[PDB]
C-alpha cells in the first residue's frame, strides 16, 4: 500500500507546515506587535484556531495508517469535537475579518465607533460561542462504536439516522460553505469597488500599483478559500447522495480533499499575517 | 490579603473604566492641526465653520466631530512642541493668494509649507491646503503680473492659469509624493462647501488609516 | 458637606419601612456609604454598606437578607429598605460617608441620623473602663483591646476612634490607629500594636466629654466597641 | 556701541579664570577606585492606564505615589506599590508637557501648550480633585514646574524666562529673564534656595529664588538642553541635550567636570536623574532605552530597555528604591 | 540698546566669584559618593525582604 504511505506523508507534512506557520505567527504577534489593534487580535485568533485544527491531523493520519482508533473514547470525542470546533472558529474568524475590513473601508465614520479592540475581543468571544454551539453536540453525540474487526468513530446517536446525519451535513454545508462564501465575497467585492474611487489609490503610477496589489491580495484570499473549501463539501454531498463503491480511487480522492481542506489552515498564516503590511514593515 | 485594599482596587477599576470610556470618546474625535503665514485667511475659514497659547475649535459636520487647533499664537521655537501633534489626522494649511506681491510673503508661506511638509513627524499626515482671497487675486492679476513673485512664470496673466500655477507650485513641495496627499481647494464663501471639502479629505484619510490598520495598505 | 435623614417614626413590628439619606455638598458618586445604627440602651453597630458604583454590598448577620441597601447616584440619595422588622431594630440610624484609596480617611463624616422605633469570625472588642470622671487639663488615656491581630501584612493596623458628643452624631478622631482626622485638634493621639490599642488625650477640656468608640476595618462585619464615657 | 568688545573681554576673562582652576579632570582623580560593575534592573511594576504618550511624571516625597501626565488629557496618580490608581484628573487642555507633585502631597501642578500652570487640590473635602488655581502670565508653553512648598512654585516657559509664583495671590513675585532660548527644563536644589534652568541656547544657569539673579552660567553644550538634575549633594548637576551628550557641571569650580558620551550613542537625551547617593546617573534617550552611567567613572553600568518609544520622563524616588521611566509608548514602568 | 549694559553688568557681577580648585570639588563629590553608597538601594541590590516592589 504505497498510496497509503503517501497519504500518511501528505497528512504529516501538512500538519507540520501548519503547526510551524501558525506558531511562528502567534510568536510574532505576542512578542513584537503585542495585539495592540483589532486586526492583530483577529489574526491571532485565526492562527490559534488553525493550529488547533491541524494538531488534529496526525491523529487521523495514524488512525488511517492503523485502520482503527486506539486512543479510547475520551480521546476520540475530544479529537472530533476540536476538529469541528476549529473548523467553525476558523471559518467565522475569516468571515469576521472580511466584515471588519468592509466596514473599515465602506463605513469609516462608523468604523470609528465599532472597530475598537474591546469590540474585537467581544466579537471574538461571541464567535467562539457560536462555534461551541456545534462543538458541544459532538460531546453529546460522538461515540467509538465497534465493528466485527474494525473500530471507528461516528457521530450518529438518535434513531432517525437518515434525518439526523443528513441534517448535520446540510447544516455544516450551509453554515460553513454557502453563507461564508457569500459573506466574504460580497464584503470584499464591495470593498474593492469602493477602493477603486479613493483619491489615495488613484491618480498616479504608484498609487494605482498599490490599489492593484491590494485587489490582487483580496482576490488571492477569496480564491484560496474557494479552492481549499469547495472540493471537500462537494465530495461530502456527492457521497451522501451516491452509492460510491469503496475502492482505492474514492479513498485517495477523499484524503486529497481533506488535505486540501487543511491547506487553508496552513496557508491562512501566510496570506493574512505574512502579507499583513504591518508584519512586512516589522520584517523589513 | 487585601483587607481594605479591596475597595481601593474597586475604585481603581471604576476610574479605569471611566478612563477607557473617555479614551473611546476622544478616539471618536478627529483632529486637524491648523497652520499658515502671518495675517493669512485662517481666521476666515474659522469663521466659515461656525463651531492663550493655542485655540481649539470644535464643530460637527454630518455626524463627525472635528477638533481644530490654531497654534500660530505661540511665539516660540516650532521644533520643540511640533511632536505633540504627531498623530493628528490632517493639517489645514492656509495660504493667501492675494499676498504674492506683499512683503515675498508668498515665498514665506512656501518655505513654511516646505519646512512642515517634509517633517519627520508629519511624514504621512496628509495636508489639506486652502487658498483664500480669490477675489483679490482676480483684482490684482489684471494689474500686477505674477512675474513679481515668480520671475520665471511664462504664461498668460489670467486668474485660472495663475491659480493653477500656484497650486502646482505648492503641491510640488512634498518630496514623498507616494506617501502623503495634498488636497487643494480655493476657499469659496458660499453654501459652506469648504467644510464639505474638509469632510471629504478627512474621510479619505480615515479610510487610508483604516486600511493601514487592517494591513491591506 | 451635609447628610440628612428621613423615614423614622413608630412602626408596628413585622412591617416595612424605608430610610432615605440624601447627600448635598460632596461628590456622592465617589463615596462608599455605610448605615450604622445605635440602640437606645447600647452603642454603635454596623448594618450595611455600598461601594462606589454599587459594585459591592455587605450586611451584618443580624439584618442580612431582611434589609436591603441601595443608592441613587443621579439624585444623590441613599436608601435602606427594611422588611419584616422586629423589636430589636429600634435604634437611631446614621448615614456614614466613606471613601477608600491610599491615604484616605474613611468614616470621616456621619449624618444626623433618623430615629426609627419599632413597638412590641467576628472580631470582638472590649473597653473595660466603661466610664471615668475627670477635670479639664488632665491627661486621660482610653484603651481598646481587640481579639484578632489587626496589623495586616502591609503594616496598616486598621483601627478607628470615634467621639460622640452628648446628643450628637459621632465624628472620626483617628483613622488607622495613628493618623488624625481633618479638623481634629492635635492634642488627640493614638498608638499601640495589634490587639492592644490606646487613645491619649492631653490638656483635656470641656466640649470633649462624650462616648469614645473603637472600630476595626480589617474585615466585615465591622465591629464597634462598648464605648468609654468621659464626664466632668 | 563698543560695549560688545567689553562683553567679549569679560567672556575671555571668565574663560581664563575657570581655566586656571583646572588642576586635574575628575576622571584622573576617579580612575583609582573600583567600578560599580554591571547593574541589572527589571520592571518590577508596569502602570498601564494612559492611552496617549506620556510627557512627564513626578514622585511624591513619600516615595510611593507618583503623578503622570499624558496627552490624552489625564493626570493620573498611581500607588506604585500596588499599581492602583488613586486619582484620574481630567485636564482643561490635553496638551500637557509637564507635571509636578507637591512635597507635602496636597497639591499637583500641570502645564503645557496653553501657557497656564493649573494646580490641583487633592486632599480636600468633597472627595474630588478641584482646580485650586490657574497661574497665567507666561507668553509661551511651559516646560517644567517644581514646587518650593505648598505656597510657591517655579515655572519655566518657552518665552525664555523662568518665573516664581505666589499661588494664593496668583501673581508672579519674581521673574528670571536671562536666557536667550526656550527654557526646556528646571531643577530645584535640595535646600530650595537656588535652582538651575536648561535652555535651548546650549547653556544652563544658576538662579537665586530669593533675589532673582543668575549667579553663574554654564556653557559647554553643542545643542539644546532638554533635561537637568542637581547632584544630591546640591553642589553639582548634570544636563542632558540633543547631541547625545550628558555632562556633569559643578557650582563651586564653575566648570564642567566630565562628559558622559559614547560613539554608539547618537540619540539625544530627554531626561536625566541621579541615584540617591549620586554614584549612578540615569539618562533617558530617544533610542527607547535608558542608560545607567557611572557618574564618577563615565563608564556605563547597564541599560534599561523595556520601552517601545522615547522615554520622555524619568525619576528616582527620594529613598532611591526605584526608578520610574515613562515613555511615549503610553506605559510607565518602574525599575529596581 | 540697553541689553548691552545689562549683559556687561551681569557678566561683571558673575566674574567676581571665588572659584574652588577643580581637584577639591572632585574630591568632595567622590567623598559624598563613597560615604552614602551604603544607603543607595540602586547600587547594591537589597534583598527582597526590604524591597517593596
Ligand atoms: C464537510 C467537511 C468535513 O466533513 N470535515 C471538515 C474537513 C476538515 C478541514 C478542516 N480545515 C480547517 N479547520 N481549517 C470533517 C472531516 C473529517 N473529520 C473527521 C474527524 C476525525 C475522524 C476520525 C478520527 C478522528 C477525527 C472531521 C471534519
Amino acid at each position: 500500500m504505497v498510496t497509503a504511505i503517501t497519504i500518511m506523508a501528505l497528512y504529516s507534512i501538512v500538519c507540520v507546515v501548519g503547526l510551524f506557520g501558525n506558531f511562528l505567527v502567534m510568536y510574532v504577534i505576542v512578542r513584537y506587535t503585542k495585539m495592540k489593534t483589532a486586526t492583530n487580535i483577529y489574526i491571532f485568533n485565526l492562527a490559534l484556531a488553525d493550529a488547533l485544527a491541524t494538531s488534529t491531523l496526525p491523529f487521523q493520519s495514524v488512525n488511517y495508517l492503523m485502520g482503527t482508533w486506539p486512543f479510547g473514547n475520551i480521546l476520540c470525542k475530544i479529537v472530533i469535537s476540536i476538529d469541528y470546533y476549529n473548523m467553525f472558529t476558523s471559518i467565522f474568524t475569516l468571515c469576521t475579518m472580511s466584515v471588519d475590513r468592509y466596514i473599515a473601508v465602506c463605513h469609516p465614520v462608523k468604523a470609528l465607533d465599532f472597530r475598537t479592540p474591546r469590540n474585537a475581543k467581544i466579537v471574538n468571544v461571541c464567535n467562539w460561542i457560536l462555534s461551541s454551539a456545534i462543538g458541544l453536540p459532538v460531546m453529546f453525540m460522538a461515540t467509538t462504536k465497534y465493528r466485527q474487526g474494525s473500530i471507528d468513530c461516528t457521530l450518529t446517536f438518535s434513531h432517525p439516522t437518515w434525518y439526523w446525519e443528513n441534517l448535520l451535513k446540510i447544516c455544516v454545508f450551509i453554515f460553513a460553505f454557502i453563507m461564508p462564501v457569500l459573506i466574504i465575497t460580497v464584503c470584499y467585492g464591495l470593498m474593492i469597488l469602493r477602493l477603486k474611487s479613493v483619491r489615495m489609490l488613484s491618480g498616479s503610477k504608484e498609487k494605482d500599483r498599490n490599489l492593484r496589489r491590494i485587489t490582487r491580495m483580496v482576490l488571492v484570499v477569496v480564491a484560496v478559500f474557494i479552492v481549499c473549501w469547495t472540493p471537500i463539501h462537494i465530495y461530502v454531498i456527492i457521497k451522501a447522495l451516491i452509492t460510491i463503491p469503496e475502492t482505492t480511487f474514492q479513498t485517495v480522492s477523499w484524503h486529497f480533499c481533506i488535505a486540501l481542506g487543511y491547506t487553508n489552515s496552513c496557508l491562512n498564516p501566510v496570506l493574512y499575517a505574512f502579507l499583513d503590511e504591518n508584519f512586512k514593515r516589522c520584517f523589513r | 490579603l487585601s483587607a481594605e485594599d479591596k475597595a481601593a482596587v474597586e475604585r481603581s477599576k471604576m476610574i479605569d473604566r471611566n478612563l477607557r470610556e473617555d479614551g473611546e470618546k476622544a478616539a471618536r474625535e478627529v483632529k486637524l492641526l491648523l497652520l499658515g503665514a502671518g495675517e493669512s485667511g485662517k481666521s476666515t475659514i474659522v469663521k466659515q465653520m461656525k463651531i492663550t497659547g493655542i485655540v481649539e475649535t470644535h464643530f460637527t459636520f454630518k455626524d463627525l466631530h472635528f477638533k481644530m487647533f490654531d497654534v500660530g499664537g505661540q511665539r516660540s521655537e516650532r521644533k520643540k512642541w511640533i511632536h505633540c501633534f504627531e498623530g493628528v489626522t490632517a493639517i489645514i494649511f492656509c495660504v493667501a493668494l492675494s499676498d504674492y506681491d506683499l512683503v515675498n510673503r508668498m515665498h514665506e508661506s512656501m518655505k513654511l509649507f516646505d519646512s512642515i511638509c517634509n517633517n519627520k513627524w508629519f511624514t504621512d499626515t496628509s495636508i489639506i491646503l486652502f487658498l483664500n482671497k480669490k477675489d483679490l487675486f482676480e483684482e490684482k492679476i489684471k494689474k500686477s503680473p505674477l512675474t513679481i513673485c515668480y520671475p520665471e512664470y511664462a504664461g498668460s496673466n489670467t486668474y485660472e492659469e495663475a491659480a493653477a500655477y500656484i497650486q502646482c507650485q505648492f503641491e510640488d513641495l512634498n518630496k514623498r509624493k507616494d506617501t502623503k496627499e495634498i488636497y487643494t481647494h480655493f476657499t469659496c464663501a458660499t453654501d459652506t462647501k469648504n467644510v464639505q471639502f474638509v469632510f471629504d479629505a478627512v474621510t479619505d484619510v480615515i479610510i487610508k488609516n483604516n486600511l493601514k490598520d487592517c494591513g491591506l495598505f | 458637606v451635609q447628610l440628612v435623614e428621613s423615614g423614622g417614626g413608630l412602626v408596628q413590628p413585622g412591617g416595612s419601612r424605608k430610610l432615605s439619606c440624601s447627600a448635598s455638598g460632596f461628590a456622592f458618586s465617589s463615596f462608599g456609604m455605610h448605615w450604622v445604627r445605635q440602640a437606645p440602651e447600647k452603642g454603635l453597630e454596623w448594618v450595611a454598606y455600598i461601594s462606589s458604583g454599587s459594585g459591592t454590598i455587605y450586611y451584618a448577620d443580624t439584618v442580612k437578607g431582611r434589609f436591603t441597601i441601595s443608592r441613587d447616584d443621579p439624585k444623590n440619595t441613599l436608601f435602606l429598605q427594611m422588611t419584616s422588622l422586629r423589636s430589636e431594630d429600634t435604634a437611631m440610624y446614621y448615614c456614614v460617608r466613606s471613601i477608600y484609596y491610599y491615604g484616605s480617611s474613611p468614616f470621616d463624616f456621619w449624618g444626623q441620623g433618623t430615629t426609627l422605633t419599632v413597638s412590641s469570625s467576628d472580631i470582638v472588642m472590649t473597653q473595660a473602663t466603661s466610664s471615668v470622671p475627670v477635670t479639664p487639663g488632665e491627661s486621660v488615656s482610653i484603651s481598646c483591646r481587640s481579639s484578632k491581630s489587626l496589623l495586616h501584612s502591609n503594616g496598616n493596623t486598621y483601627l478607628y476612634w470615634f467621639l460622640q458628643r452628648p446628643g450628637q452624631s459621632p465624628q472620626l478622631l483617628i483613622y488607622r490607629m495613628s493618623n488624625l482626622a481633618s479638623g481634629v485638634p492635635d492634642r488627640f493621639s493614638g498608638s499601640g500594636s495589634g490587639t492592644a490599642f490606646t487613645l491619649t488625650i492631653s490638656r483635656l477640656e470641656a466640649e470633649d466629654v462624650g462616648v469614645y468608640y473603637c472600630m476595626q476595618h480589617l474585615e466585615y462585619p465591622l465591629t464597634f466597641g462598648a464605648g468609654t464615657k468621659l464626664e466632668l | 556701541d563698543q560695549l560688545r568688545q567689553e562683553a567679549e573681554q569679560l567672556k575671555n576673562q571668565i574663560r581664563d579664570a575657570r581655566k586656571a582652576c583646572a588642576d586635574a579632570t575628575l576622571s584622573q582623580i576617579t580612575n583609582n577606585i573600583d567600578p560599580v560593575g554591571r547593574i541589572q534592573m527589571r520592571t518590577r511594576r508596569t502602570l498601564r492606564g494612559h492611552l496617549a504618550k506620556i510627557y512627564a511624571m513626578h514622585w511624591g516625597t513619600d516615595s510611593r505615589l507618583l503623578v503622570s501626565a499624558s496627552q490624552d488629557g489625564k493626570l493620573i496618580i498611581w500607588d506604585s506599590y500596588t499599581t492602583n490608581k488613586v486619582h484620574a484628573i481630567p485636564l482643561r487642555s490635553s496638551w500637557v508637557m509637564t507635571c509636578a507633585y507637591a512635597p507635602s502631597g496636597n497639591y499637583v501642578a500641570c502645564g503645557g501648550l496653553d501657557n497656564i500652570c493649573s494646580i490641583y487640590n487633592l486632599k480636600t473635602r468633597e472627595g474630588n480633585v478641584r482646580v485650586s488655581r490657574e497661574l497665567a502670565g507666561h507668553t509661551g508653553y511651559l516646560s517644567c514646574c517644581r514646587f518650593l512648598d505648598d505656597n510657591q512654585i517655579v515655572t519655566s516657559s518657552g518665552d525664555t524666562t523662568c518665573a516664581l509664583w505666589d499661588i494664593e495671590t496668583g501673581q508672579q513675585t519674581t521673574t528670571f529673564t536671562g536666557h536667550t532660548g526656550d527654557v526646556m527644563s528646571l531643577s530645584l536644589a535640595p535646600d530650595t534656595r537656588l535652582f538651575v534652568s536648561g535652555a535651548c541656547d546650549a547653556s544652563a544657569k544658576l538662579w537665586d529664588v530669593r533675589e532673582g539673579m543668575c549667579r553663574q552660567t554654564f556653557t559647554g553644550h553643542e545643542s539644546d538642553i532638554n533635561a537637568i538634575c542637581f547632584f544630591p549633594n546640591g553642589n553639582a548637576f548634570a544636563t542632558g541635550s540633543d547631541d547625545a551628550t550628558c555632562r556633569l557641571f559643578d557650582l563651586r569650580a564653575d566648570q564642567e567636570l566630565m562628559t558622559y558620551s559614547h560613539d554608539n550613542i547618537i540619540c539625544g537625551i530627554t531626561s536625566v536623574s541621579f541615584s540617591k547617593s549620586g554614584r549612578l546617573l540615569l539618562a533617558g534617550y530617544d533610542d527607547f532605552n535608558c542608560n545607567v552611567w557611572d557618574a564618577l567613572k563615565a563608564d556605563r553600568a547597564g541599560v534599561l530597555a523595556g520601552h517601545d518609544n522615547r522615554v520622555s520622563c524619568l525619576g528616582v524616588t527620594d529613598d532611591g528604591m526605584a526608578v520610574a521611566t515613562g515613555s511615549w509608548d503610553s506605559f510607565l514602568k518602574i525599575w529596581n | 540698546i540697553a541689553q548691552a549694559r545689562k549683559l556687561v553688568e551681569q557678566l561683571k557681577m558673575e566674574a567676581n566669584i571665588d572659584r574652588i580648585k577643580v581637584s577639591k570639588a572632585a574630591a568632595d563629590l567622590m567623598a559624598y559618593c563613597e560615604a552614602h553608597a551604603k544607603e543607595d538601594p540602586l547600587l547594591t541590590p537589597v534583598p527582597a525582604s526590604e524591597n517593596p516592589f
